């Protein structure tokens, strides 16, 4: 702040930190999951 | 301050090829991803007003709730013109300052003059420069200056009953939803000339309002003086999350 | 000024379509954005031009108000016509419309119309006095749009 | 005649800088305005006629 | 200031009152060892110097 008399030692001690984390928005998946599955059980 | 994480973007895995089954090579190459943050501040708007001792008896009415609500009227006044179209010093940056330096401030075809309107088509194609989150209408807010309002109420496009159901202008007058946005007027857009601003479309979600304290009155007696005075303050400032969400239409040049 | 010069002509080139009407709406400013406290007062001559209008012909333009099926326009634009033949007469740069925020003018008043009858016998005549006492005044210095014709 | 107040327009607080904090430019500028009356009359119609 | 409280995780009053009432120690202690006579007491070592 530095206007009134006294002073904190930085502003780490004028800072709140906090934990919570915030995505964007993503780009949707379509064709990973719209075709059927052919389970194998040889190469 | 207030500081918060942003979680990064996404990588990608790897295809190994069927010799390197048995190296090294078969667990493919390795992810990496770091944090980010970003920062929250806030911005003092304050006035303050006078009243002698000697005009309550040389009237007769009192002249306090009209000095009351005058302060209280312009700092709502100079609040909405600093959020609208408000510059970084000092001031929080308005949606147009954000619009310009986003590179997302798009340059119309309509002109300062006259010679060519405001369409609707023009509101709508702004919806691509806002990328994906242009995709869904229910999280996004128009508002479009006065004069761009009346423009549209002459638009060539929504006048018949064929063209546009029984909305049609010449039956109401009035436009409401369009191209399947909602209208909100507002009158602080800067003036009409070249360069400037009719439109702007924003992101409703990415915009919040830090504040520190709300409006406060604090009344003082100066006897020295016999004079009454009034102070009222507030420390506000309007911040997004992320640089974008926000489109502006102007004005060709 | 707030006289707009419309491209309409006197001579009648070109009619007073119902979009040069509504074109006035925009110089009533913060006043003309609520319909419902608007009144329109047209002349007689640029009624019978309204009538005239191509682009309130056909049905699939205006819904059932078309005027190839009645011949009378009642609301143009959302706004309710009311024709007046107290207008100038038609020439260059006359007034044929007229657009007035209705709340912003008042009638002041200090007496109503009264009749008061006097009998002069040293004429033998009966005199008849009508007198009233009024004003047209309005509260702002605003409200009120004409347009007029063109050259 | 009949005088009715008309009252003014509105003014504007102002942004206060991070340096005059400590001083008296924290509390701002001040705003004034002052009243205005408007004045309506009348005027006389009179007309008349003989038997 | 009152927008200095706000700012800060912590209270900073209690810092205030110690540092007015220890400047007021220091200032008295220096001014008697070696305070001159203008506005202030004459020190000890001012009045040896005197005699």
């Amino acid at each position: 702040n530095q206007s009134s008399s006294v002073e904190v030692s930085s502003e780490s001690y004028e800072t709140i930190f906090s934990q919570r984390i915030i995505r964007d928005l993503q780009k949707e998946l379509v064709v990973g999951a719209l075709f059927e599955e052919l389970p194998m059980s040889s190469k | 301050i207030l500081t918060m994480l942003v979680e990064p973007d996404a990588g990608r895995a790897t295809w190994v090829a069927a010799s390197a089954y048995g190296s090294d090579n078969t667990t493919g190459s390795e992810v990496t991803g770091a944090l980010t943050e970003i920062h929250f501040s806030t911005y003092k708007l304050a006035a303050k007003s006078f009243i002698t001792d000697e005009t309550e008896e040389d009237a007769i009415f009192s002249l306090l709730p009209l000095l009351r609500k005058r302060l209280i009227e312009a700092h709502a006044v100079s609040i909405e013109e600093a959020f609208m179209t408000g510059d970084g010093s000092g001031k929080p940056k308005g949606l147009l300052t954000l619009a310009s330096e986003d590179s997302a401030k798009v340059t119309t075809e309509a002109k300062a003059d006259g010679s060519v309107l405001v369409t609707a088509k023009t509101i709508s194609k702004l919806r691509r420069k806002l990328g994906r989150h242009g995709l869904k209408l229910s999280k996004l807010v128009l508002i479009v200056s006065m004069d761009a309002y009346y423009d549209l109420l002459e638009d060539e496009e929504w006048q018949d009953v064929a063209q546009v159901g029984n909305d049609a202008v010449k039956l109401q007058g009035q436009v409401g939803r369009i191209y399947g946005l909602p209208v909100v007027v507002s009158e602080y857009f800067p003036a009409k000339a070249a360069g400037k601003e009719f439109a702007v479309i924003v992101y409703k979600d990415n915009f919040v309002m830090p504040r520190q304290r709300a409006v406060t009155v604090e009344r003082e007696r100066q006897a020295g003086k016999q004079r009454d005075a009034y102070y009222v303050t507030q420390r506000v400032n309007l911040q997004r999350y992320f640089e974008n969400g926000v489109v502006s239409g102007a004005y060709a040049a």
